[PDB]
């Protein structure tokens, strides 16, 4: 099975990164969600964590992609002292472990989507190294 | 345009010219006994609330959704900018409470409606509003359950709350857009204990999970944040995934908890003195 | 917009 703790360190990472990337509180779906049948709940788990994990690794592999592309690499630049850089790196890090300007309001978007997306694998992880 | 509501019952929307309404028998208006009109059909010019209540020939509701300078009326409800209904939920499980406020004591109906999504909406079952609170004003809440839930999940759809607000006469309907997890609030820690250390002023804080958190724990997880403070406003703030800490007392420690892996809203403070 | 420490665990570790 996965390295879960050091899936756990790293989801965990995902989520204060994806915050301190856009801590915002407050309130077409063109990327994929952890959906009710990925498989991804503490039952879907124990049953088969192979399924939620392919799960995971589809979403992560596509979040790098975003992060990646002109709506984050173009203008306007992002200061070098960015947290989504170092966020771009630990997508990809996990996913390894596994195997008025349009532009700003699509980071937004993303980058909320995101903390959504982090959250329920973060949770998958932390469940997987203490029960599995 | 006119529309039904509930049978028997029509919202005329208006906007001094009026508008036009046929009413069609299945005249007098309220309690009078003076006859408007003859004719299986009444043609009434509803311009004012006059204009408006229950037609009956020889049965029929009519109540007013106004428009003053091109926007609906939000009278019966006071904001909270445009927050008119306050949601929250205490875990994942699907189930949430919202609550409006109001300045109208009587002659007040709330009808609530909620669904997850817009199109090809999913199920979700409200109860009744119901006044739970006055101050020195009105709160009315009321109690929501997504029909076929899924805690884990990543939500891609928000729930819909839809509240139609009558008062006498005047029709108005409310709207909120929301994702479970953005409405969390967890309830406080609870058996918030102290336990002196001999001869050091060192305690050890130790609390449990709260009993609507969503389960299992290992995998809905909380962030802790233990606080020593005293009188007059330092800040001893420390932060952790443990269910206990240890803290120097002087001569009060708190406790809130918020969702580990998503910033959703801090829980109210469970409090011991030192 | 919110501090960072706003986020508990961003705190815990961060802070
Ligand atoms: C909230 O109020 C609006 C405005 O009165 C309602 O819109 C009308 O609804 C009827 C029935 O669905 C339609 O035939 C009309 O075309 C609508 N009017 C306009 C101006 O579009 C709306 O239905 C109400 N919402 C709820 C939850 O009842």
């Amino acid at each position: 099975s996965p390295a879960w703790t050091q899936c756990q360190q790293l989801s965990q990472k995902l989520c204060t990164l994806a915050w301190s990337a856009h801590p915002l509180v407050g309130h077409t779906n063109d990327v994929p969600h952890i959906q009710c049948g990925d498989g991804c709940d503490p039952q879907g788990l124990r049953d088969n964590s192979q399924f939620c994990l392919q799960r995971i690794h589809q979403g992560l592999i596509f979040y790098e992609k975003l992060l990646g592309s002109d709506i984050f690499t173009g203008e306007p630049s992002l200061l070098p002292d960015s947290p989504v850089g170092q966020l771009h790196a630990s997508l990809l890090g996990l996913s390894q472990l596994l195997q008025p300007w349009q532009r700003l309001l699509l980071r937004f978007k993303i980058l909320r989507s995101l903390q959504a997306f982090v959250a329920v694998a973060a949770r998958v992880f932390a469940h997987g190294a203490a029960t599995l | 345009l006119i529309w039904e509501l509930k049978k028997d019952v029509y919202v005329v929307e208006l906007d001094a010219p009026g508008e036009m309404v046929v009413l069609t028998c299945d005249w007098t208006l309220d309690q009078s006994s003076e006859v408007l009109g003859s004719g299986k059909t009444l043609t009434i010019q509803v311009k004012e609330f006059g204009d408006a209540g229950q037609y009956t020939c020889h049965h029929s509701l009519l109540l007013l959704h106004k428009k003053e300078d091109g926007i609906w009326s939000t009278d019966i409800l006071k904001d909270q900018n445009k927050t008119f209904l306050r949601c929250e939920a205490k875990n994942y499980s699907g189930r949430f409470t919202c609550w409006w406020l109001t300045t109208i004591s009587t002659d007040l109906t709330f009808s609530v409606k909620s669904s997850r999504g817009s199109s090809d909406p999913q199920g979700v079952t409200c109860g009744a509003a119901t006044l739970s609170a006055e101050r020195v004003e009105y709160e009315y809440s009321v109690e929501c359950q997504e029909d076929s839930a899924c805690p884990a999940a990543e939500e891609s759809l928000p729930i819909e709350v839809m509240v139609d607000a009558v008062h006498k006469l005047k029709y108005e309907n409310y709207t909120s857009s929301f994702f479970i997890r953005d409405i969390i609030k967890p309830d406080p820690p609870k058996n918030l204990q102290l336990k002196p250390l001999k001869n050091s002023r060192q305690v050890e804080v130790s609390w449990e999970y709260p009993d609507t958190w969503s389960t299992p724990h290992s995998y809905f997880s909380l962030t802790f944040c233990v606080q020593v403070q005293g009188k007059s406003k330092k800040k001893d703030r420390v932060f952790t995934d443990k269910t206990s800490a240890t803290v120097i007392c002087r001569k009060s420690i708190s406790v809130r908890a918020q969702d580990r892996y998503y910033s959703s809203s801090w829980s109210e403070w469970a409090s011991v003195p030192c | 917009t919110k501090s960072f420490c706003y986020f508990g665990t961003w705190c815990q570790m961060y802070g």
